[PDB]
């Protein structure tokens, strides 16, 4: 079996992308943020504290003939941007793009932090990292991808995120019309539960490629591209009006500027992020200052290849027993 | 404006 679903950014900045996903029987369609840097599938539901629900579509497990309460089980999760939620757990049928899994754990939020309440377009998360990071207790639950592997034509999914445009997640096959040239595969380390790999280096604009190991994670659920301080400072050194801004939290530059491209190595191959991708948007509507898409990972702890990086490529998440990460230009 | 950063474990 396979599935194919369209993913759309939630706003004009590509801050995040949502993908529809059918839960329950009959189907209830919620728009979830597909998150390769977490391993929980949780949704707003009829159980979420009323005052904490602002425009989102909720999952009512009492309307679903196939839902089963997973008794005893609760979950609690916090994320890098400080948001958090917790609740209890049902199992139910979940379909993505025509690909159906039965007895998927669907984590029902009893409470949600303020940034999730403030986000009317995101009805919950679908996590696609390794199931070791799942927060359900006392027994951890499998991700939608892990549940689907038995039935997939090939154990893979692909992420093809658009630049200010829709994209696609595919499960179970690789669309050879979606990319150019060939995919290069690089090893994944699952030691920390992430889709963690090591880039072979970087170039800025049309200067030299510098061979240097950059260990980081591929995370569809992070907006920007976070790299070590001295690489990020090499990049913005090529943009004449760029400076680090403590008020806004990162490098800003005149929106006027044509930004250089940024290249990252995957083994012997090169992926090039266009300049315009790195222009993330003005810091305010009408401002002349724009916020950069490449920022220092020094206060995160880990380098993150986020949506800024991933939307310039076709990315294959190869979940065979020894996983790998594939990138092609598109 | 509003960038996202999805899990913490240890």
């Amino acid at each position: 079996s396979t599935g194919s679903a369209t993913t759309t950014p939630i706003d004009s900045l590509d801050d995040a992308y949502i993908t529809p996903v059918q839960i329950g029987t009959p189907a209830q369609t919620l728009n979830l943020d597909f998150d390769t840097g977490s391993s929980d599938l949780w949704v707003f539901s009829s159980e979420t504290t009323a005052s904490e629900v602002d425009g989102q579509t909720i999952y009512t497990p009492s309307k679903s003939t196939t839902a089963k309460l997973l008794s005893g089980a609760t979950w609690s999760i916090s994320y890098g941007d400080g948001s958090s939620s917790s609740g209890d757990v049902y199992t139910d049928t979940v379909s993505v793009g025509g690909l159906t899994v039965t007895g998927q754990a669907v984590e029902s939020a009893k409470k949600v932090s303020s940034s999730f309440t403030e986000d009317s377009t995101i009805d919950g998360l679908l996590g696609l990292a390794f199931s070791t990071l799942n927060t359900v207790s006392p027994t951890q639950q499998k991700t939608f991808f892990d549940n689907a592997k038995a039935s997939l034509d090939s154990p893979v999914f692909t992420a093809d995120l658009g630049y200010h445009a829709p994209g696609t997640y595919n499960f179970g096959f690789i669309d050879t019309t979606a990319y150019t040239g060939s995919i290069t595969y690089t090893a994944v380390s699952t030691k920390q539960g992430f889709w963690e790999w090591t880039s072979t280096g970087y170039a800025v604009g049309s200067g030299t490629f510098k061979s240097t190991s950059i260990d980081g994670i591929a995370d569809t659920g992070t907006t920007l591209l976070y790299l070590p301080a001295t690489v990020v400072s090499a990049y913005w050194a090529q943009v004449s009006g760029a400076k680090s801004s403590s008020s806004v939290g990162g490098y800003v530059f005149p929106c006027s500027a044509t930004l250089p491209s940024f290249t990252f190595g995957v083994g012997s191959a090169r992926i090039v992020i266009p300049g315009d991708y790195i222009d993330f948007g003005p810091i305010s509507t009408g401002s002349s200052s724009c916020f950069g898409g490449i920022q220092s990972s020094a206060g995160i702890g880990i380098n993150i290849f986020g949506d800024v990086a991933l939307k310039a490529a076709f990315v294959v998440f190869n979940g065979a027993t020894t996983p790998t990460l594939g990138f092609a230009s598109k | 404006p509003h960038p996202f950063h999805x899990v913490i474990h240890k």
